[PDB]
RNA sequence: GGCCUGCU
RNA sequence: AGUAGAAACAAGGCC
């Protein structure tokens, strides 16, 4: 038992910015309806999201960040952080 | 305080306590009261255990002195007084043999009557507290605990006291002796409370002495001490220093990219000089076969009898005479060696049973031919210094030689089909999976394609010759040995057949290093006249030994039949690698199977059968004066097999260097042909690196010529 | 028509048929004689790439040393070892900034390992230069000799059983006025301070054989035993650091290397938009080891170990301090021949300092003339740079720092670069909006490399568009392509023993099928050829044949005796049941149900006099030196049968003055066997403690006799006999 | 009896007595690895070169009293000349085959119980069912997978104590295993191998192999299961897939 | 002539 | 002579 707490998320307009943080490798995943869980970032990022999102960390106070720039209608979903065996609860992002 | 342990206690206990002191690594000069306390604990352990024996009954027999007998069993057997590893060894052994429970801490004694442990501890404080203290330290313990204290009192759970009371009177007399002897000493200002359980240490790795001065001489130029340099490093922070030096650095330090275009690459220059000679250990294109049509298998049979029987199958022997001399040796020696071989072959034919291996006489002829007693005798430098001729071994670049057209034709005919099957493969587990059936069908196709190939015949020849030579060298190190070149094939009709190319005489082979050379002399029959390509036979001596009549529509030819005789040499590494020539088959057919799989990944179906039967698709596998010629997949198989065989035959450092430095340029050219805007930083350097590998090896020069032709045909 | 295989590349791309360009079916090049010429050439080349440095003379060793650090900046593209301290410190600082907490963590785990490491870890190494005899010997032998000499001289801290204590004793030995060594011809010889310093700072040079891919031979070096502990700790730190860097590829295997290369190329190209162009450079570094100054490694480690306990910093700094003053033994020597008098002679290399130059050719004459000033006591000072990749991991760290220094946050320009570095080789993917941007990026990368003492080989490097490149004989063309020509040399009999060779061959076929995309039919052909060679090598033919050998008679009688002949092993002249489906099963277990119980029992009999097992490490581990790579170990599945014998040893020690080593070997092995019979766990877990042999053995005899009576065969008569025999050996050890 | 007797015989001679006295337990490993024999650089070359000699292998001295010096025709089986740095004697390879045709026989029924991994592999393959081969491009992606299919969820050190307590119960020392999974494993492998006389070292090695989890990075396409990775060479190829179901499932 | 070694 | 190629083999040492 180590546990993860997402912060960030909210409603945001198309083309605008958000900062996610995950307090506690490290990754971010997202899930909508219709489809499934989708890999976002681990630095490594799935192709659909490159240049738009920056995953970063700060070891010093146990936090991983996702900077999300140039957001789109398709970027609406629950964002989860994970770690290696563990997940957080989530925060919904609505573009 | 240590004077007390100097005075009273016996040596045995004091050195036992000193080793226990060394055990946990603390020093005795800082706190000694622990030493005295635990040595008294150890003393009570002894005095409580000793003088107590048992016999086959219980009811321990107590004797002040053990009498000479088998009855020396000890009532209580000690735990402490040993290292932790052995203390736990005894604990585990007792638990596994007595079926008792394993304690988590160290006991002090074991007893049989009650079949259990004793943890003796005599503390300064009164018993009725220390007892339950150590009891709550030990979890759910059945080992009985018993403790004394200086006032003279005893206690125990179960009201149990395990042996005689006079022994306990002994214990407490010892105890008060200790007490009112410190009375004369006067230690209780700390004796009651002197240990509090201190465990701490700091690791110290100090640079000092000479090793420090060395540290002062391993710094940047403008530093004086390791202290100052470490302080500077700790105080250093990035303030844009790479940018300053990059700006200040001269601009001539650059990595400008030179575009690589179709007109950029130039043909590789080949060395010029005398034509290239033959280096193989046996004839490849000019071999001749004497046969018997026997039913024996490859390894089955005896060599000498088979060779003699094959040679008796030929009629037309003539007295041998010189045709083409060695040009550097003594050809009469070769002639006499050939006649000697014939004579001794007859000598074997006469006697009762053909020997499995024959040794030859060491005549002057083969003494010269095999290079015997020619190594300079090894001496000491102090005895040979004034000799003017004394110098290093000749160490220079090999002689330069230009390519000749014979290697090209030899490779051409090394890829041609034959009228025999030169591979008889072993057995495999019966195929059970469909993929195994596909693999077996593919393998059968490739075997049908490559078995009738001169490359396979060369593979078998080399493998057999090198195996026999290595075995003879390892067995008959001293004495010259005869080995007939034998290879067994199978005709189209299916009848098995043997073939005798000639003979090999192995010489002294006291091979210590992997590079040490064993010299032999090889004799091989042939029909190719050496008067047409003399430069290819620089190191051979060729005689005329007979005439052969092969059925032809032009009456019958009645061709001459010559003997190529030469002195050659090999080494343990060369023999070992030449006896693994069968992996050329692997290399080649792995390449072809990779081609087939890659093409079949496109069309979702196995594509082997149509490739091998329809023969619609073809690959560029050679160039004719008309242009580039393409052949079916089988011809590609044979060509790659021949390439691998020649790589294994003409192996040399030149080949490796050229292969690497030409694979680089091949990759660059492929990038150019793929429209990937290739670029180079120094192409002239790469060209010079490639051209320095081409010196005198026919195979590498032929590869370079092939590369030039490929460049000419490519880049269009 | 003339056949030409190379023309095949006109239809098949180069990488799809690159296996044809690997002549790995013939004997690889070998060196024949001394490696002294190569050693001298390497020393001179290393010293002349840093000629513009500053000269000094060490006050301890008295040897001339050349320091090029912070020297004049290069003005040409030739190799240069003039690394700048500030630039490298800044590069390490940026590496830390991009990966916060890397150095502190790595130092923490390294500190744990150093303070819990044992001395025996030094025995797990190949040949090392023993200075007690001035020659290369197995790591364990050299360690034992050095420990014996130290104990004879009074340095007995290593008795604590800790590697840190052994290093403490090693350093304390540096400050001794006179040590003593043993020589056999036994004679006790005295070594003064300077002589022992040079003997502890020296390296042994040899010639590398079985090196495929170059026309010329090279020289390699082996250090002593005093400096190997510091090297072990430094490499542990460097490995812990590199494991946290994704741009490094040295501490991983081949498949991981390919995966990381694919990931980096996809990351670089995919993130690049239509406007940005991408180019891959397949770079090799010329004279990689000769241009890496140990002082710079000292700087890197002291920056890494900032804000750490001073003892940790000292112990990690000792190694580069000794490398900066390292000496190299010239080599075996030189052999001369006189044809007029028909004789040969062998002069040791130590005479090169004083021997006249009339015997040497022009090239060797000039090499000796140039290297003589650096000769001190038969060895040449090699301060300027490393000899042969001893600090592989630190070099990889420096290269990774260079790679990361272009993350587009430090470039401050549109162009940027990334890639993968493995010492002496790298792939660099550089993206920029235009060809001018790519040119500027590559130029700046090259310039920054030249500021760190790292040179890029322009002759062995080329740049193309991303999608096609090479890295350590791995050819990437829109996806890695199998070669199978690098593993060809490993398809024969390994040479361990019969069962081991069979298992290793089948396992190698299996692995090359899994990794190197070996085809099914090709794998079957490989199995057939391997079985043929195996039978022809071990004289174990099918048994139903008439191939007369030295072993064909017993095999044939075993064949005729057996009823179910399908269960006989190929080693005993039985049929081969292996196939593509059975490549992962040991031979014994595949034929278990077919063997006759008599033959099965005779084969797998524990009491067989052939099977010998020494330690848990050497049970089923075989050391196969792969072609074009460093020595590697493989786990092979095998059942302990009567065929698991170990082969004969060299036996040439009997003609050398070092003949007493065999008697010591025999006595040590007898004592070790006795201890193992006393302590069965001696092999599986190496015993620890500070007591001596006889104490443990006698005391355990006491206890085991006791308890084995309390239930077992012993009797009172025997138990008392053992007790008094223990007393007898006690009083014997007393006197 | 015997053991202490050769101990006393060793201590009788001065050199071995000194070796036993001055050498501490920690140095055990060092002196045990103390040898003049270099590790071979080219094993294949010399194995192909040594096997052409007479008496190319080595065996314990006891072979001189179980196998006759010569066979029926007089081919020598063993020699009395000892190895370089050991008391073992050099013997011919025939002495191996001889041992397999007239040597002492035993009951090998327990080898299947010892070599659990290999026999489990054989049993799994014997009951496997193959399927059609499908030819299509396989996207082999590289992944970290566990190769050992019988790992009991234990690490090397974690199972090393279990192995000692199973084989060497007395040298365990302080450790007494807490996890109950280890308790049941110890009980089972103790009662199963209670009298097996193969060797303590090989038993420990095979227990380590069976129980300890091991992982390696491999190019896979599908599968990913432990049982499906041991046959990864047979089920997945460059352009073909062979459906397979081991006997376990 | 007799005997020793073949990675030391 | 031959093998081979930046240095070697074409037996070594011990009596």
């Amino acid at each position: 038992q180590v546990q993860l707490q997402e912060s960030g998320g909210g409603l945001v307009q198309a083309g605008a910015s958000l900062r996610l943080s995950c307090t506690a490798p490290m990754g971010w995943f997202r899930q909508g309806p219709g489809k499934e869980r989708e890999f976002v970032a681990a630095t490594y990022y799935g192709d659909f999201v490159k240049g738009r999102f920056t995953i970063s960390r700060d070891n010093a106070k146990n936090t991983v960040y996702l900077q999300m720039n140039s957001l789109k209608p398709e970027d609406t979903a629950v964002y989860y952080c994970a770690r290696a065996d563990y997940w957080g609860q989530g925060t919904q992002v609505t573009v | 305080m240590e004077d007390f342990v100097r005075q009273c206690f016996n040596p045995m206990i004091v050195e036992l306590a000193e080793k226990a002191m060394k055990e946990y690594g603390e020093d005795l000069k800082i706190e000694t009261n622990k030493f005295a306390a635990i040595c008294t604990h150890l003393e009570v352990c002894f005095m409580y255990s000793d003088f107590h024996f048992i016999n086959e009954r219980g009811e321990s027999i107590i004797v002040e002195s053990g009498d000479p007998n088998a009855l020396l069993k000890h009532r209580f057997e000690i735990i402490e007084g040993r290292d932790r590893t052995m203390a736990w060894t005894v604990v585990n052994s007792i638990c596994n043999t007595t079926g008792a429970e394993k304690p988590k801490f160290l006991p002090d004694l074991y007893d049989y009557k009650e079949n259990r442990f004793i943890e003796i501890g005599v503390t300064r404080r009164e018993v009725h507290i220390y007892y339950l203290e150590k009891a709550n330290k030990i979890k759910s313990e059945k080992t009985h605990i018993h403790i004394f204290s200086f006032t003279g009192e005893e206690m125990a759970t179960k009201a149990d006291y395990t042996l005689d009371e006079e022994s306990r009177a002994r214990i407490k007399t010892r105890l008060f002796t200790i007490r009112q002897e410190m009375a004369s000493r006067g230690l209780w200002d700390s004796f009651r409370q002197s240990e509090r359980g201190e465990e701490t240490i700091e690791e110290r790795f100090e640079i000092t002495g000479t090793m420090r001065r060395l540290a002062d001489q391993s710094l940047p130029p403008n530093f004086s001490s390791l202290e100052n340099f470490r302080a500077y490093v700790d105080g250093f922070e990035p303030n844009g220093y790479i940018e300053g030096k990059l700006s200040q650095m001269s601009k001539e330090v650059n990595a400008r990219i030179e575009p690589f275009l179709k007109t950029t690459p130039r043909p590789l220059r080949l060395p010029d000089g005398p034509p290239c000679s033959q280096r193989s250990k046996f004839l490849l294109m000019d071999a001749l076969k004497l046969s018997i049509e026997d039913p024996s298998h490859e390894g089955e049979g005896i060599p000498l009898y088979d060779a003699i029987k094959c040679m008796r199958t030929f009629f037309g022997w003539k007295e041998p005479n010189v045709v083409k001399p060695h040009e550097k040796g003594i050809n009469p020696n070769y002639l006499l060696a050939w006649k000697q071989v014939l004579a001794e072959l007859q000598d074997i034919e006469n006697e009762e049973k053909i020997p499995k291996t024959k040794n030859m006489k060491k005549t002057s002829q083969l003494k010269w031919a095999l290079g015997e007693n020619m190594a300079p005798e090894k001496v000491d430098f102090d005895d040979c210094k004034d000799v003017s001729d004394l110098k290093q071994y000749d160490s220079d670049e090999p002689e330069l030689r230009s390519l000749a057209s014979w290697i090209q034709s030899e490779f051409n005919k090394a890829c041609e089909l034959t009228d025999s099957s030169w591979i008889e493969l072993d057995e495999i587990g019966e195929d059970v999976a469909p993929i195994e059936h596909i693999a077996s069908m593919r393998r059968n196709y490739f075997t049908a394609e490559v078995s009738h190939c001169r490359a396979t015949e060369y593979i078998m020849k080399g493998v057999y010759i090198n195996t026999a030579l290595l075995n003879a060298s390892c067995a008959a190190m001293d004495d010259f040995q005869l080995i007939p070149m034998i290879s067994k094939c199978r005709t189209k009709e299916g009848r098995r057949k043997t073939n005798l190319y000639g003979f090999i005489i192995k010489g002294r082979s006291h091979l210590r290093n992997d590079t040490d050379v064993v010299n032999f002399v090889s004799m091989e029959f042939s029909l190719t006249d050496p008067r047409l390509e003399p430069h290819k036979w620089e190191k051979y001596c060729v005689l005329e030994i007979g005439d052969m009549l092969l059925r032809s529509a032009i009456g019958q030819v009645s061709r001459p039949m010559f003997l190529y005789v030469r002195t050659n040499g090999t080494s343990k590494i060369k023999m070992k690698w030449g006896m693994e020539m069968r992996r050329c088959l692997l290399q080649s057919l792995q390449q072809i199977e990779s081609m087939i799989e890659a093409e079949s990944s496109v069309k979702e179906k196995d594509m082997t059968k149509e490739f091998f039967e329809n023969k619609s698709e073809t690959w560029p596998i050679g160039e004719s004066p008309k242009g580039v010629e393409e052949g079916s997949i089988g011809k590609v198989c044979r060509t790659l097999l021949a390439k691998s065989v020649f790589n294994s035959l003409y192996a040399s450092p030149q080949l490796e260097g050229f292969s690497a430095e030409s694979r680089k340029l091949l990759l660059i050219v492929q990038a150019l042909r793929d429209n990937l805007e290739p670029g180079t930083f120094d192409l002239g350097g790469l060209y010079e690196a490639i051209e320095e590998c081409l010196i005198n090896d026919p195979w590498v020069l032929l590869n370079a010529s092939w590369f030039n032709s490929f460049l000419t045909h490519a880049l269009r | 028509m003339d056949v030409n295989p190379t023309l095949l590349f006109l239809k098949v791309p180069a990488q799809n048929a690159i296996s044809t360009t690997f002549p790995y079916t013939g004997d690889p090049p070998y060196s024949h004689g001394t490696g002294t010429g190569y050693t001298m050439d390497t020393v001179n080349r290393t010293h002349q790439y840093s000629e513009k440095g500053r000269w000094t003379t060490n006050t301890e060793t008295g040897a001339p040393q050349l320091n090029p650090i912070d020297g004049p900046l290069p003005e040409d593209n030739e190799p240069s070892g003039y690394a700048q301290t500030d630039c490298v410190l800044e590069a390490m600082a940026f590496l830390e900034e991009s990966h916060p907490g890397i150095f502190e963590n790595s130092c923490l785990e390294t500190m744990e390992v150093v303070q819990q490491t044992r001395v025996d870890k030094l025995t797990q190494g190949r040949q090392t230069y023993d200075w007690t005899l001035n020659r290369n010997q197995p790591a364990a032998t050299a360690l034992a000799n050095t420990i014996e000499v130290f104990r004879s001289n009074g340095l007995t801290a290593n008795e604590s059983g800790r590697l840190i204590d052994f290093l403490k004793d090693v350093m304390e030995s540096m400050d001794k006025e006179e040590m003593e060594i043993t020589t056999h011809f036994k004679k006790k010889q005295r070594l003064n301070k300077r002589s022992y310093l040079i003997r502890a700072l020296t390296l042994n040079t040899m010639t590398k054989d079985a090196e495929r891919g170059k026309l010329k031979r090279r020289a390699i070096a082996t250090p002593g035993m005093q400096i190997r502990g510091f090297v072990y700790f430094v490499e542990t730190l460097a490995r812990s650091i590199c494991e946290k860097l994704e741009q490094s590829g040295l501490p991983v295997g081949g498949n991981e290397k390919k995966a990381k290369l694919a990931n980096v190329v996809r990351k670089m190209m995919t993130n690049s938009q239509d406007t940005e162009l991408s180019f891959t450079i397949t770079g090799d570094n010329t004279k990689w080891n000769e241009n890496q100054n140990p002082r710079m490694f000292l700087a890197m480690i002291t920056y890494i170990t900032r804000n750490q306990p001073e003892w940790f910093r000292n112990v990690l700094s000792i190694a580069p301090i000794m490398f900066s003053n390292k000496m190299a033994r010239l080599g075996k020597g030189y052999m001369f021949e006189s044809k007029s008098m028909k004789l040969r002679t062998q002069i040791p290399a130590e005479m090169l300092a004083s021997i006249d130059l009339k015997y040497f050719n022009d090239s060797t004459r000039k090499k000796i003339e140039k290297i003589r000033p650096l000769l001190i006591d038969g060895t040449a000072s090699l301060s300027p740079g490393m000899m042969m990749g001893m600090f592989n991991m630190l070099s990889t760290v420096l290269g990774v720092s260079i790679l990361n220094l272009g993350q587009k946050r430090y470039t401050k320009t549109t162009y940027w670069w990334d890639g993968l570095q493995s010492s002496d080789d790298f792939a660099l993917i550089v993206n920029a909006p235009n060809h001018e941007g790519i040119q500027a990026g590559v130029d700046r990368f090259y310039r920054t490399c030249k500021l760190l003492g790292i040179n890029m080989s322009k002759k062995k490097s080329y740049i193309n568009r991303t999608g096609t490149f090479e890295f350590t004989s791995f050819f990437y063309r829109y996806g890695f392509v199998a070669n199978f020509s690098m593993e060809l040399p490993s398809f024969g009999v390994s040479g361990i023993n019969e069962s081991a060779d069979m298992s290793i061959g089948v396992t190698v076929i299996k692995n090359n099928m899994i990794n190197n995309d070996l085809g099914p039919a090709t794998a079957q052909m490989a199995l057939q050829l391997f079985i043929k060679d195996y039978r022809y090598t071990y004289r174990c033919h099918r048994g139903d044949t008439q191939i007369q050998t030295r072993r064909s008679f017993e095999i044939k009688k075993l064949w005729e005796q057996t009823r179910s002949k399908a269960g006989l092993l190929v080693s005993d002249g039985g049929p081969n049941l292996y196939n593509i489906r059975n490549l992962h099963i040991p031979e014994v277990c595949l034929k278990w149900e077919l063997m006759d119980e008599d033959y099965q029992g005779r084969l797998c009999n524990p009491l067989n006099p052939f099977v010998s097992h020494k330690e848990i490490e050497s049970v089923n581990n075989a050391v196969m030196m792969p072609a074009h790579g460093p020595a590697k170990n493989m786990e092979y599945d095998a059942v302990a049968t009567t065929h698991s014998w170990i082969p004969k040893r060299n036996r040439s020690i009997l003609n050398t003055s070092q003949r007493g080593i065999l008697e010591d070997e025999q006595m040590y092995q007898k004592c070790c066997n006795l201890f193992e019979k006393f302590f069965p766990s001696s092999s599986y877990r190496r015993p620890v403690g500070i007591s001596s042999m006889v104490e443990a053995m006698v005391s355990r005899a006491r206890i085991d006799a006791r308890i084995d009576f309390e239930s077992g065969r012993i009797k009172k008569e025997e138990f008392a006999e053992i007790m008094k025999i223990c007393s007898t050996i006690e009083e014997l050890r007393r006197q | 009896m015997e053991r202490i007797k050769e101990l006393r015989d060793l201590m009788s001679q001065s050199r071995t007595r000194e070796i036993l006295t001055k050498t501490t337990v920690d140095h055990m490993a060092i002196i045990k690895k103390y040898t003049s024999g270099r590790q071979e650089k080219n094993p294949a070359l010399r194995m192909k070169w040594m096997m052409a000699m007479k008496y190319p292998i080595t065996a314990d001295k006891r072979i001189m009293e179980m196998i006759p010096e010569r066979n029926e025709q007089g081919q020598t089986l063993w020699s009395k000349t000892n190895d370089a740095g050991s008391d073992r004697v050099m013997v011919s390879p025939l002495a191996v085959t001889w041992w397999n045709r007239n040597g002492p026989t035993t009951s090998a029924v327990h080898y299947p119980k010892i070599y659990k991994t290999y026999f489990e592999k054989v049993e799994r393959l014997k009951h496997g069912t193959f399927g059609p081969v499908h030819f299509r491009n396989q996207v082999k992606i590289r992944r970290r997978v566990d190769i050992n299919p019988g790992h009991a969820d234990l690490s090397a050190k974690e199972a090393q104590d279990v192995i000692m307590e199973v084989v060497f119960p007395n040298e365990v020392g302080a450790r007494i295993l807490t996890s109950e999974s280890q308790l049941t494993i110890t009980k089972e492998k103790k009662e199963e191998l209670q009298d097996c006389k193969i060797s303590p070292l090989m038993v420990a090695y095979m227990l380590e192999r069976e129980l300890v989890r091991k992982t390696r990075f491999l190019p896979v396409a599908g599968g990913t299961s432990s049982v499906y990775i041991e046959v990864l060479h047979l089920t997945q190829g460059t352009c073909w897939e062979q459906m397979y179901t081991p006997g376990g499932e």
